[PDB]
Formats: C-alpha cells, structure tokens, sequence
C-alpha cells in the first residue's frame, strides 16, 4: 500500500526530527505551546464555526442518502412507507438544525480585538472554545448522522415488510439522534462559558 | 517569543488551514472518482428472455 | 571441446600481456596503484601461458 | 502569569472534552447501529423479540451518556478568569482520551456482540440471558474508563 | 457498512423488497392443499405472481409451464437488478452469472462433439446464464473452434486456461468431469474474489455459503464416484472443489475413499453433517442447509449478500412450486410436504 | 505589515472563496454526474419520465448558484490591507459552504440516481423524491445562509 | 487539396521526426560508453586482480581470474551487448534511414521453386 | 523584499496559473477518456450516431479552454515586484478555476459515457443528454466567473 | 518550573494513564467481541454450553480490570509538580500494561473464538482451551507486574 | 542538568523497559493465538494429544517470560538523573529482546499451527516439530542474551 | 561533551546493535517459520524426510547466530564517551548484518518450503536443495563479512 | 570540526557502505526465492536439469558479490574526519549500486523462475533465458560500474 | 557563500538517481518481456532471437541511465556551486524518471508484443515501431540529461 507506506514515511521522518532536536538540545525549540499561543485566536474560533457547520450538514447529507436510497428502494413494491417513513428523513435532517443553531449562535461571540487585546487570556480561551466546541458538535452530529442514516435504512427495509417493525424500531433512530441532541447540549455548555473577543 | 524563523506562526497557520483543505478535497476526490455506471441498463444484451 | 579455443585465446592474450609486462610499460605499470614488479607478475603470466598450452595439449590430444 | 498555568491550557483541556464526547458518540454510535442491523434483520421474522431484544441499543445509549457526564464534568470547571494549570489541562486531556477510547472499545464490542447475539436469537430463545451477559461485561468495559475519567478530573482539579 | 448505500442501497431496498415476497409457510400450506394445477395458478395468484400465468389458457397449464414461467419471472428480476448494478456489485452478479455459464457451455461442447444439432440448445440453453458471444459460440461447428471461441471473448477464459488443454475435453465426460471441475474452478476464483473485494458482513456470509456450495459439490463428486470406478482417485483430488468445512482434511479421505462406507467414515468426520447422508436422501437436507444459510445472509442488513440469498432463496422457492406442481399433477400428494419453507 | 493587518491576511480570505466554489463544485458535479446516470438508466427503457427525472440536476446546479454567490461575495469582500479577522471569517465562510454544499450535492446525486431508478418502476416515488431532494437542499442553503452571515459580519468593526 | 490532410500529417511528421532521429543519433555515443567503461570495469576487477601478490598461488588466481575473465568478455559482452549494439544499428535502418525514402509495402516475389526441404523431418 | 512584495510571491502566481491549466487539463482528460470508451464501445454497432454524440467531448475540450484562458489572464498579471496579496488571488483564482474544471471534466465524462450507451438504444434519451451535460458543463463555467472576478480583483490598488 | 521538574512534565505521565486503560480496553474489547460471536453462534446449537464459554469474557474482563488498576495508581501519582523522570516512568508503564493487555485480548478473542468452536464439538475440548487461555492471560498479568514495578519506581527517588 | 546526563534522559529507558515487554508480549499473543487456533481444529478428533501438543504455547510464554526477565532487569537499573548512555543502552536492549521476541513469536506461531495440523495424522511427526519449536525458541534466547550483554554494559564504568 | 565524541553519539551504536539482532530474528524467524510450515505440511506423507529436509531450520539458526555474532561484538565497543565515526560505524554495521540476513532468511524460507514440498515426490531434489540454500545463505555470510570490516575498522585510529 | 569535514559527514559514507550491501541482498534474495521456487516446481518433474536451471541462482550470487565489492571498498576510504564530500559520494555509490542492484534482482528472479518453468518441456529455451539473464545482470553491472567510479572519485582531489 | 558544504549532496543524489531510477525501469521493462518472451517460445521455439529485441532495447534505458550517472560524476566537485549541484540532481531526475516511464511501457508493450507474435510473426515489425516510440521517451531524458548538465558548468561562480 503506497499510502500505509506514505503514513509510515512521514512518520518516521517526523519522530527522526524530534530525536534530532531533542539530541542537539534544543529539543525545546519545538513547542506546541508557543505554536498554541502565536496563532491568532480568530484561527480557532473561525475554523471551529465552519467544521461545525459543515460538519453537521455533511453527517446530515450522507445519513439522508443513506436513508434515501433504502427508502427508495423498499418503495418499488411498498409505496405506503415514504410518507410514514420521511420521519427518518426529518431525525436525520434536525442534526443539521443543530448544526445551523450553534453556528449562528458562536457567530455571535466572533468580534474584534484591540493590539494587546489579541492574544489576551480571554480572547485566546473565547479562541480556543469554539474551535473545540465547533469540533465537538460537527464531528458528533457527523457520526449521529452516520448512525440515524442506517437505522433509517433499516427501518425503511423492515417498514417494507409491516409498519409494526418500523413503529418498534423507531427507538432505535430516536437514541441515534439523542446521541446528536448530546453533542448539540454539550457543545453549546463548553461554549456558552467563552466571552466574545472584546 | 520568537518561533522558528522558517516555520513562522504565520506559515504554520497557512500550512495547517491547506493540509485540512487538501484532505477535504482527497476525500472529495476519493467518492468522486470512485463512480461507476450502471452499465447493464444501458447497454443491450442479446439474451432472449431479457428482451 | 570448450576448453579448446579457450585455451587457444588464452595462450596468445597471456603471452602478449606478458610481454608488455616484462617489457615495464606505461600502460600497464610505473604508476604508484600499478604491481610494479614488472618480472615477478611477467613470470606469472609466463607459467599460466604454459599450463594454458598445457591444458590446449590434453584436450587437442583427443582429436 | 505563573509558570505553572501558561495561556494554551484551555486548548489542552478543551481539547480533552471534545475528544470524550465525539469518540463516545462514535462508540454509541457503532453500538447502536450494529445492533439495529441486528435487530431490523430478525424483525422480518421474528418481530415478537425485537422488544426483548433492543437491550444493546439502550446499553449504547447509556455508554453515550457516560460520555456526556465526562464531559460535562470536565467543561463545567473551566472559565476564562479561572486560574488553569497546565497540569489541569493535561488530567482533562488524559480524561477525555481515556473516556473516549475506553466508550469506543466498549462500543465496537456492544456493537458486535449485540449484531451476532441478536441474529442468533430468533433460532432459540435461551441465549437472550448469555447476550446480555456479554453486554453487561462489555458495557462495564466502558464503565472502567469512566471511572477512570473521573478520578482523573478529581485529582486535576485539586 | 455504512459506506454500502453510496452506489448499491436502492439495489438493497429492491432486493429486500422481493424478499418480502417470498413465499411464507403459510402459503405453502395453501399451495398444497390445491385441488388440480389450474387451482394451483388460482392461488398463487393471490402471491407477489398474480396474473404471471394467465396468459396462457388453464387447459395448456403444466408443470413444465409453471416451471418456465416463474423462472422466467426470477430471471426478469434478477436481470433488472444486474442492469441497475454499478462496479464490484456488478461484478459479484456477473460471477453469479457464470455460475450458470458454467453449465450453459458445458451443455453446449455436448453437440459438439457430436455435431448432430443446434439452436434447439439455444433454447434449452436457460438465460441466467447466458452471454452476448454464446450464439457466437454456436455456430462453431468444431470442438476446437468452439474452445477458442470460449478460451477468449468469453468470461469462461481464466478457468480454461486453468486446468484444460485443447485436445483434453474430447476423451474426459462432459459431466463427470467437464462440468464439475469447471464448477470447482469456479469455486476457487469466486471464494478468492470474495476474499478479496468484499465489505463486512458480506465476507463472512459469503465464504460460509460458498463453502457449503463446495461442500455439497465434494459429497455429490464422492458418492457419484463410487458407482464408477473408471474415476481414479487422484484425479478425484483434482475434482474436488479444494473449499470449504471438509478441506484441507476431509477432502483428501473423501478423494481416497473407494465405497459408501469409507465416504461415511470421512464425511461424519465433521460436525455440520452427521446423520446428514444416513438418513433420508442428500438432496432436501442440503436444500435446507442451503435455506438456513441464506436466511441468515437475510439477517443481514447491510451486506450485498441479500443478493445471493435472494436469488438462491427464490430459485428454491420457486422448485417448491414445482415439487407441488407435480405431486399434485401426477396426484402423488403422498410426498407432497417434502418443500422446504424457511420463512 | 501591521500587526494587526499581516502581508499573508489576504491568503485565508482568497483560499476561501476559492474553496466556495471548489467545493461546491465537486459536490454539484457528484449530483450531477451520478443523476445523469439514473437518468441515462431510467429513461432508457421509459424516456417518457425524461422531463421529469431532471430536477436533481437542477437541485445540484442550485448548489452550484450557492458556492458562487458566497465565492463572489468574498471577492467584493476583499482587499489587500485587510485585518486577519476579515480573512478568516472568508475562509470560515468558505470552507463552511464549500463542505456544506458538497455533502448536500452527494446527498441530492445518490438520493436522485437510487429514486429514478425507483420511479422507473413506481409512478408515485416521484412525490417522495422531490421531498427528499428538497430535505438534502436545505443543507447547501443552510450552508448558504451561514457563509452569508459571516460575510455579512466580516466588515463590522475592521481596522 | 484533398490530400492536404496527408500532407499536414506528413510535414509535421517529418519535421518532428527529423529532430527525434537527429537526437536519437546520440545513442551511439551511449553505446560506445557503455561498452567502453564496461570492459575497462571488467579488466579492472579481473586481470587487475589475477595477477595478485605473483605467489605460487598467485599463478592458479591469474589462471582461475582469466578464465572468468574470458568466460564474462565472450558470453556477457560479445553475446549481450554485442547483438544489442547490434540491433541498434539496426534500429537505424529500421527507423531513421527508411522512415525518409521507404514509400511503402509492395508485393513479395515467391516464385514457384522446389527447395529440397525437409530432407528427413517436417 | 519589501513586507508586502516578499521574493516569494510568484510562488503563488506560478502554482495558480499552473493549477489552472493543470486541474483543468485533468478534469478534460478524464471526460475525454470516458466519452471515448463510450464512443468507441457504441458507435462500433451505430456509426451514424458518430459525429452527433460528439458533443461531449466538445465540452471537455471546453474546459480545457477555460483553463487556458484563465491561465493567460493570470499570466499577465504575474511579475516580480508583486504584492503577497495579488499573487495570493491568483493563486486562488488558478485553483478554484482548475478544480471547478476537473469536476466538470469528471461530471462531463461520466454523464457522456452513460449518455452515449444510452443513445445506442434510445434517440430520445440524447435531448436529456444535451441537458444534463450543459448542467454539468456550466459548473465549469462558474468555475470560470469566479477566477475571472479574483483576476479582476488582482490588478486594483495594490501598492 | 525548574528543568528536572518542568511544566510540561504531567503531560508524559497523563498519555500513560489514558493510554493504559484506553489499550486495555482495546484488547477487551477485541476479545470480549471475538469470544461473544463464538458464544452467540455455537450456543444456539449447543444452548447448555453457554455458562462454560463464558469464562473467555471474564478472562477478557481482566484485561480491563488490569488496565483499571493501573490508571487508577497513576491516577495517584500524578501532581501539578511531580518529575520528568515520573512523568516517563509512568507514561512507560502506562504503554506497557496498555500494549500487554491489547496483545492478551487479541490472543483472548483469536484463541477463544476458537475453542468456544471446538467446546460444542468436544466437551473435554474445554480443559485445554481454558489452559491455553491461561497461557494467553499470563501475558496480560506479565505487563500488570511491569506497570506496577514501575510505578512503585517512579516516585521513590525523584526531586 | 548536565550535557553527559540531561533531563529528557529516562525517556529512552522508559521506552526500552515498557517495549521490552510490549514486543515480547505482542509475539507470544500471536504464538499462542495460532496455536490455540490449531489446537481448537485438532483435538477435537484427537484429544488424547491436547497433552502433548500444548508446548508451542508453553514456549510462547516462555519468549513472554524473557520479556519479563529484561523488564525488570531494566525497570532495577533504571533511575532519574542517570547518563544519558544508560538511557540508551537499556532502549536499545529493549528494542532488541522485544522484537527478536516477536519474531519469534511469529515463528513459533505458525510452524506450531503447521505442526498441529500435521500431527493430527502423523504422530512421529512431533519430534521434529518440536525440534523446530526449540530453534524458534533459541531465536528469542540470543535476543535474550543480546539484552543481557546490554544490561551488562549499561551499569559499570559510566559517569 | 566534545564534537567528535557527543552525547547523543552512542544512540547510534545503541540502534545498531539492536538492529543487529532485530533483523535477522526476524529474517530468521519468517525462514524457520515457512520451513517448518513446509516440513509439516509435506512430511506427514514421509516422515523417513523429517531428517533431511529440516536444513533450512538449521540455515536460519546461522543467519540467527550472524546476527548475534555482530551484536556481541558491537556490545563490547559501546561506551559514554564513544566517537560519534564510532557510533555511525556500527550503526551501519547492524543494519548491513540485520537487513543482509533478513533477505537471507526470506530467500532460505521461499526456497526450503518449495524444495520440501517438491522433494517429497522427488529424492535427488534434496541436493540442489543444498547447493542453493548455500547460495542464499552466503547472503547472510557477505552481510556477516561486511559487519565485521566496519566494525574493526570502528575503533582503529579513532579519536 | 571544520566547515567541509563536519562531525556528521561519516553517516553518509557509513550508511552508504550499508545501503549497498542491505539492497544488493534483498535483490540477491528475492531472485534467488523466485528461482528456487522455479528450479524446485520445474525439476520435480525433470531433475536432470537441476544442474543446469541453477544458474540464475549463481547470478543473484554475482549481484550479492557486487554488494560486497562495493561495501568493502566503501569501507575502507571511511574515515573519521573525512570530508563530507567524500560522505555524499559514498552515500551516493550505495545507492546507485543497491537500488541498481534489488531491480537486477526483482527482473533476474521473475525471468529466472518463467524460464525455468518454461524450460521444463522445451530445452532449446535455456540459451535464450541465459541471454535474458545476461542482460538482467548487465543492470547490476551498471550499479557496479557507477558505485565504483564514485568511490574512486570520492577520495582524489579532498581538502 | 555561493558554496555550502551540502551543495555536492544533491549532485551525488542525482547521479545515484540517474542510474537508480533507470535500472528500476529496465529491469521491470526486462522481467516483462522476458516473462513473455520463455511464455510465449516453449511453444515456438525457433522465433527466440527476434522476439529478444524487447529485453534489449529496454536494457537501453539503463544504457541512458549509466552513460548520464558517469557523465554528471564527472562534474561533481568539492567546491561546486550549489547551482551546479542543482542542476545535477534535475538532470538525474530527468533521466531517471524519464528512463523509469520507458521502462514501463517498453515492459508491458513487449509482452503484449511477445503474446501477439507467438500466433502470427506480422506483429513484430509493429511491436518495433510501438516501441521504439516507448523508448523515444528515454531518449528524450537522456537529451534533457545532456542539456542541463552542459549548462551545469557555463558560468559558474
């Protein structure tokens, strides 16, 4: 595998850079602390707004295509279960909702900074949340997707077969999208603690 | 204060923003490419009991 | 039999190397990295000349 | 600003909590999926056990509740004009990573478990008890890391 | 098996779909309990079928008919979801496909080496396993121009090159020896394809189902074999279809055995199949080992094995109708429960 | 160089709006490609659903309209002198929906190929496809609405 | 013209190919070099050697190193590379030399003759 | 090297308009060698159709042609007493030009080989072709306002 | 922070907690999965062998047991102070019980799976396979004594 | 502190005193788990040999034991503020026993899976299986001696 | 330390003498490992061959005892105050021994599984079994050579 | 050390020396298990032939005696302040020398075991797979060549 | 200044490249054909010594590949500019490169080649042409080779 054989390149390349600094002894030149502390805070925070958003909206498009393409699927010969399943549609959209909401929500605490103020405590923890935050939210409503897009498939093959399998595997996909309704309270909370730039 | 001068905090932002974009795009690349036609609806097959 | 123009090459390509060795040539000695020695290895090749014929005696001699 | 606490500590902390709940999402998530796999494929025929048989999906979504206590419990100590030290910020990181790929592991296992147990049901009812055995085993996998992350959070924040 | 839905979900769903048309217990029950043939098309009406049969008049129905008609229906299906197939899925069913080619140009060398007729083997020739080149393949009036005919332009090329040689097929017997290694070529490279370009649960629920399919080919080959002893054993080993439970260490005792007590002594050697041949016939005990298998390649959700548990489902499904067909035709009801129904 | 406008400022801002519409690109063009060929599939046999069938080409091409007016609105959004702020809130801008419409494009251009396939056989899946296709949509115009909220806060309070 | 597209295919043929035989004209350069150095390196490792330290085992060396020596300057150089210094030169005649003046393929002249072929096996 | 003209601008410039040939010229080749295996795989058994499902390939070529002229336009632009922030542009105008273009290559290849299949069993199925591929065309084509407007954009009051 | 004791130090020593338990876990899990298949799909032809394949989940289970204890003494020996030389001690024994008890689980999960296979098939099978699933526990139990020697190591004489 | 005997020193006998044991480990799971799978095939036609066919995994403890035994020999000779030159040779050491451990591991694995299968018809076949056990036991026991001689060196005559 | 003799100066001796014995246990172990594999496979029909045809066993033991060779005698040339031409010297050394024996004993493991499987059938094959192991064992030997004239000319003349 | 003979240079040549015979024995190797797998499936049937089919065997010896003549020669112009001049070019020959030295390998092997398997029913093939085997070691050749006119070149003319 | 230590690194690295690369294309290019070559003459002997020519001319890109390595070492210096090293290290890319392209269509063209000529021999002279286009391209990195090394040494500092 060119690739694995890339990943192992790179790999040791990088851990020979780190003996190589550490031997000459200035293995403390390479800080991620001071990497951490001279990049812009508006770094962080504007990157963690868009992979959220996008984030979000990606885990919401591949589950709905995965639900999709199911759904289709079992309604060549059952046509009854679009309507009585678009419910996966919309517990696989609402991860999106989420997406949205905490995106518009951190634009808010997105302003500027004075010349000292830049790199300020505040401005870097206010920084350094909604990348975090951002990250959170987008990556678990990506898997909560993931997760609502295969129940929903499921639910469509069995809703194929009698609408009692679908009405008791219906949890299945609410504890999926719970799994996104906990990154959407969490995410929020960590970020709720940040103060704009100012 | 002052990092590598090589490696600028500057520099390090742009190279960490473009290994996310081009891993986005690998990845974009990676479902596009991996496209296939449904060859058989589309070509005729002589078989009898298909026509 | 493949020992036979073997031998029959060999007998003249160790013969003339020999001379020009005996002979303490520019081309092939006098440099530093060179055997010197000029006698010693022009003997040398002397005798592989000699079993050379020796080995073309033994296997014409089956003709 | 004391040695002990730099300014990136947030970054580091942050970064723990974000990495408890994202990767016990994506073990609850495997969990339950898997199993819903499992529990859509009997339900064709056998659908009088699907109720019975939902236990991994509820156990998927308690490991994903461990992970939300985690990390809430991490994000609530930490404030902009809160002293942090780097050593807070490293236990946080060490909580989350711990949580995370603990809740991972016992997810992927639920996850497995869960699918073969609940497609081998419908053929005898007797192994529902040595499936949930095997779940209440692999769940408290995962309660072991988030033992784990809470002492770590305790002694960090001391 | 979350990436399955990005090129073959609708295809699942569609394949799903058909399976809830499979026909139940239930309605075997009621298909049984048929007063004439024509009853029988009646109430398979009332099935997915329904108005499948009535184009041809009640008088005119027969078992052959019935038999005709819903493999054709099963083979309309299975075209239309090859049709909609997109690369390693379309794959999969194109080896489905020469797994019936097989037999398709097996048949057709018969006629070959006797040159006495053709295009009546075309119409014998059943679809599943046809190929565009096959009436290409026709019209070779020579076993050698038609072997060239097969060795290239044709998917038969890497098992020919396999293990035969031009002038070999002549003095081997097309079914002793012709069909069934060419089906064990066929097993090695399918099984090696599965190994290789295959998701999860897919492997699994194919190498299992395929190793079965090698299995029963392996005791068929050693209790066929017996009552001919021109089959010497080392070319039995050559025959058999190196797959499966039995092999590595069945397979050679089987191939070594000489009678129906030593193929016993080697085949209850394994767990999956004792009493399997001492009692009853080998045929409905290894159509229901093949119904459970394929059951649980229905478990399954996301695995494009529904497709091969779907196709040999309803290929058994339909043999069930016609075991009732004709136990009601020939009015032998006696043994009209011997279908075998796993849904 | 100021320390508040760097000489690089302007590289996060260009690399969004070219991003905006590569993204969004690649994400119409999957759409498009993989509709095109549910159609070439489907109306094959029935090419009487021809002009019906169309419209996830068209979804995907509104993907395309939703990169290229965040893309031009980062261009009249940009200069040269510009703070690090206004050039990250473009990148941000841009990389939210360039991803944003590339999911939405693959969701319209495998929900489109499975549902015409689909409809080849139902008459009546066209309802529910249009609704799904309009479901996987309102995440490029989510992605949309949130490039134009920053863009449109791009230019509040810069040096 | 009507055979103007020949004409514009076969003008920017010749002028390309010109340059590409032109350019191809250096592979004698390389060949001259790969046979050059390649026999300097296998005199060098073998007569160089052979004579050693002129003992009496010295003379069995220079015996056994001439013979390998002898053995790699027929078998390897004169057999290898000299059928493909060989078929170089012909790749000349192949390309280069006809490609300008060999209009076309024209109808071989097999008169019918008795040969006396095959004497005892066919 | 002044702050906002480093030596190291045309690194961008250069990459840019390199891109933009070379992502397009990827995207055009890719369309091209699938609507050729189609060509050839269809027009073996109808010739006539030869010279009508051609048009794919036009538009391949098309995006070729959109790279090469982005590519000019950045090239007379591009300088060494630079600004950081104008070769920036054209970078970014050479990259959202290069792959919008090698997306529609991809959309245009495959929507054409399946397409051209069709059109070998269906004359009606060619119109949705024509439509389908114009949609997967005009992707490109924003590809290309969107690097002419950051073109546009490179030349004003850069110091 | 003085440079035997620096502010990064706690770093070394909180990758060896995590990476303790979290690689015990992996190994758990790994063979907690593997037996539990076996189990699930022998005991539905065998159902009154279940309570005996179950001992390969406990024996699993004490990998994370292992795994637990030892997160919970570095969890002990941590402190905003410490040492460097704690810091790699315990980030040694972290790794070392973490990567012991992964191997322990993969040959748990491997060698369990199979004699949960063979246990149906043979009943007196099962001494054997509990003896080699001894065998492969000893590993997990080799690593539990490195990690404690050198937590017990790592404080005693620092500064 | 000191160049000879600097602070990021215990990092590599650390490294050495965890891999020492993480290597061995890793080969003997592997040894056993092959083992254990040939074991699970076999004695269930003939399980008066599950006696005599149980020392490949008796030998893959016994490489997990040499990992062990270098472990803790490393784990005593560790200590903060010791030369650097210590450091490195217990990592080298380490490495050494850990991955000639598992090597083999690895052989001892498969030639056991081998030889079971084999002696399941053969009995006589076992003196000769065994005997290539013993040199893919003796291949661990230079690793073993090699650690040794290591450790010899690490102590003495070293500031 | 000085520049000719620093302190990070032994991390080269330290991973070749490691290496050393790494890669040749696991050219070694891989020969031994599809040695016995063949032994096994083919000797249950003939056990009068389990003498003869375990040579290949025996071959990697050498290779085995190569590697060893090589890392006692670098072992008794390390030291704190080693020259750094010293530390790359056997450095090199081992990796010239380890990676010479390792092809070695993948190229005794091809060819002894091959010549047992063939010389089961074939008794005079047991010969040019032997002629060719030499000739692949001599891979070995020439690494072994080149080792040993590194290291001594490692601490001649070395300051 | 001084500008052009720095402390580091001797890891070029050292590794270069290593290189060398590490890549010559993995080419040697590889063609050397080909051919044994050839020669052995080739002369079960025909073991007359087992003389004759060895020589590719006897080729792979000549690339791994190139090694070694490389190596050793290499070694010895190593010196301990040696200009890092002299380091490039011996890394350099290594190189040229190793790398040259696996292709001859990787092609004699797969041509070695083809023609020996072709050899097993038509004989008069031999002189032509000793040709193709000529002109597979004429590559080595080359690496030989190349490898020893850069060590002769490293040494002359040397502040 | 003009001079670092490590300017002759990149000379050496092109010349070991220069024969490296090449020797990787020829011996794939090589395998191939002799692969087809003793696949294809068990069944027709007689026709062996024409169906040789692709080992040969793709044993011709190591040919370019060694005459470029003797033909940059013989600019390497001690004191060379690190332009010179520059322009070394791409002319051994060049060549390398180029030689390994031509080695894996000279490879898999005369296999192709090889499997046609076996049924028929009309096929070899369209073989020949085939390529020789494949090995143009290792002529054209040999020219590139020539060129850029000429230029190594015109004025330099």
């Amino acid at each position: 595998s060119f690739s694995h054989f890339l990943y192992y390149l790179v790999l040791i390349v990088v851990i020979v850079y780190g003996l190589y600094k550490l031997f000459t002894g200035h293995g403390s030149d390479i800080n991620f602390g001071k990497f951490l502390l001279r990049t812009s805070p508006y770094m962080w925070a504007n990157l963690g707004i868009a992979l959220c958003v996008g984030l979000s909206v990606v885990g919401a498009a591949w589950g709905i295509f995965i639900t999709g393409s199911s759904m289709i699927g079992a309604g060549v010969r059952a046509p009854r279960i679009t309507t009585k399943n678009l419910i996966s549609i919309i517990f696989c959209e609402v991860v999106a909702i989420y997406g949205l909401i905490i995106a518009i929500v951190f634009s808010s605490k997105l302003t500027v900074a004075t010349a000292e103020n830049m790199y300020s405590k505040s401005n870097l923890y206010t920084g350094y949340s909604l990348f975090w935050a951002g990250i959170t939210v987008g990556a678990s409503n990506l898997i909560c997707g993931i997760a609502v897009g295969i129940t929903g498939a499921t639910a469509a093959i069995s809703d194929a077969a009698d609408s009692a399998l679908f009405v008791k595997i219906l949890v299945i996909e609410i504890f999926g999208s719970i799994l996104g309704l906990l990154g959407l309270i969490v995410g929020l909370l960590m970020a709720g603690k940040a103060s704009e730039f100012q | 204060d002052i990092l590598s001068s090589i490696w600028t905090e500057g520099l390090l932002m742009c190279l960490i923003v473009s290994a996310l974009l081009l891993f986005i795009l690998i990845v974009a690349l990676s479902w596009i490419s991996n496209l296939d036609i449904t060859y058989g609806a589309l070509e005729k097959s002589t078989n009898p009991i298909k026509k | 039999w493949c020992c036979t123009v073997l031998s029959a090459f060999g007998v003249v390509i160790l013969s003339v190397i020999a001379h020009l060795f005996n002979t303490n040539h520019e081309s092939f000695v006098g440099s530093i990295n060179d055997p010197e020695d000029g006698p010693a290895v022009a003997h040398t090749v002397y005798l592989a000349a000699l079993v050379y014929l020796v080995f073309f005696v033994f296997c014409g001699f089956q003709v | 600003s004391n040695i002990y606490a730099p300014l990136y500590a947030p970054f580091f902390g942050f970064a723990g909590c974000a990495a408890a709940m994202v990767l016990s999402c994506l073990g609850a998530a495997i969990g339950t999926a898997k199993s819903g796999i499992g529990i859509a494929g009997i339900g064709t025929f056998k659908p009088e056990l699907i109720m019975k048989s939902l236990i991994p999906v509820v156990m998927s979504g308690i490991l994903a509740i461990y992970g939300l206590v985690v990390a809430v419990l991490i994000a609530g100590n930490l404030s902009p004009t809160e002293d942090y030290t780097l050593f807070n910020g490293f236990m946080h990181l060490s909580c989350g990573l711990c949580v995370g790929f603990a809740c991972l592991s016992s997810g992927y296992a639920i996850g497995m478990v869960g699918d073969v147990g609940v497609r081998k049901y419908m053929h005898q009812p007797r192994l529902f008890v040595g499936i949930v055995l095997i779940l209440i085993f692999s769940e408290v996998l995962g309660l072991y890391g988030m033992i784990v992350a809470l002492i770590l959070n305790t002694r960090g924040s001391e | 098996g979350v990436y399955f839905n990005i090129d073959n979900g609708f295809i699942e769903g569609v394949v799903r779909g058909y399976r809830n048309g499979l026909l139940s217990n239930n309605q075997y029950i009621n298909l049984t309990q048929c007063d004439t043939l024509e009853d029988l098309k009646l109430q398979l009406s009332s099935t997915d079928y329904g108005n499948f049969l009535s184009s041809v008049s009640s008088e005119s129905l027969t078992t052959s008919l019935i038999q005709e008609y819903a493999s054709s229906k099963l083979y309309h299906e299975f075209n239309y979801i090859r049709d909609q197939s997109s690369g390693s899925t379309r794959k999969f069913m194109d080896y489905i496909t020469y797994g019936y080619m097989i037999d398709n140009v097996a048949l057709m060398i018969t006629g070959t080496i006797h040159d006495r007729d053709k295009g009546e083997i075309l119409q014998r020739c059943h679809p599943l396993g046809w190929f565009d080149t096959l009436p290409t393949l026709s019209v070779a009036t020579d076993l050698e121009s038609l072997y060239e005919t097969v060795l290239v332009d044709t998917p038969l090329a890497p098992y020919f090159k396999n293990c035969f040689d031009t002038a070999e097929e002549l003095d081997d017997m097309n079914i002793e020896i012709i069909r069934n290694k060419l089906y064990k070529a066929y097993l090695e490279d399918f099984y090696n394809f599965v190994t290789e370009e295959i998701p999860e649960p897919a492997k699994e629920c194919m190498q299992t189902l395929l190793g079965f399919e090698a299995d029963r080919r392996s005791i068929n080959i050693a209790l066929n074999s017996l009552q001919s002893s021109d089959i010497d054993p080392d070319l039995k080993s050559d025959l058999l279809p190196n797959i499966g439970k039995l092999y590595p260490l069945a397979t050679f005792h089987l191939a070594q055995a000489q009678d129906f007590e030593g193929v016993r002594a080697a085949l209850a050697n394994v767990y999956e199949y004792r009493g399997f041949l001492e009692t009853g016939n080998l045929e409905d005990h290894f159509y229901q080992l093949e119904m459970e298998l394929c059951r649980d390649a229905f478990t399954q959700q996301f695995a494009i094995s529904t497709v091969w548990a779907w196709m040999k489902s309803k290929e058994q499904e339909v043999r069930n109708i016609t075991w009732i067909a004709e136990c009601i035709a020939q009015n032998q009801r006696e043994r009209i429960n011997n279908y075998i129904s796993v849904y | 160089m100021t320390e508040l406008c760097p000489v690089y400022a302007p590289f996060f801002g260009a690399i969004g709006c070219a991003s905006a519409i590569i993204f969004t690109s690649l994400g119409a063009a999957y759409g498009t490609a993989k509709s095109g060929v549910g159609i070439c599939a489907t109306c094959v046999l029935r090419p009487d659903l021809l002009f019906k069938n169309i419209v996830p080409v068209i979804m995907a091409g509104i993907i395309a309209i939703y990169g290229l007016v965040v893309s031009v609105l980062v261009c009249y959004s940009l200069g040269q002198k510009q703070a690090l702020y206004t050039g990250f809130i473009q990148l941000g801008a841009g990389l939210s929906v360039g991803l944003s419409g590339l999911a939405a494009g693959f969701a319209i251009g495998i929900v489109g190929d499975a549902g015409v396939r689909g409809s080849s056989q139902q008459p009546r899946l066209f309802v529910g496809m249009i609704l799904i296709l309009i479901f996987a949509e309102v995440l490029g115009l989510y992605g949309l609405i949130v490039a134009l909220l920053l863009n449109s806060r791009a230019t509040q309070d810069v040096v | 013209g009507d055979i103007m597209i020949h004409q514009v295919i076969h003008t920017i043929e010749f002028c390309l190919n010109c340059v590409s035989h032109t350019a191809s004209y250096l592979r004698l350069w390389a060949l001259s070099l790969a046979h050059a150095q390649l026999s300097s390196v296998l005199w060098t490792m073998t007569i160089q050697i052979a004579f050693g330290f002129r003992g009496f085992v010295g003379v069995f060396m220079t015996v056994a190193l001439f013979a390998m020596w002898f053995a790699l300057t027929c078998a390897v150089l004169v057999l290898m590379e000299g059928t493909s210094a060989m078929l170089h030169s012909l790749r000349l005649h192949w390309v280069e030399s006809m490609s300008k003046f060999f209009v076309g393929e024209g109808l071989p002249y097999e008169p019918f003759a008795f040969e006396y072929k095959d004497m005892e096996v066919a």
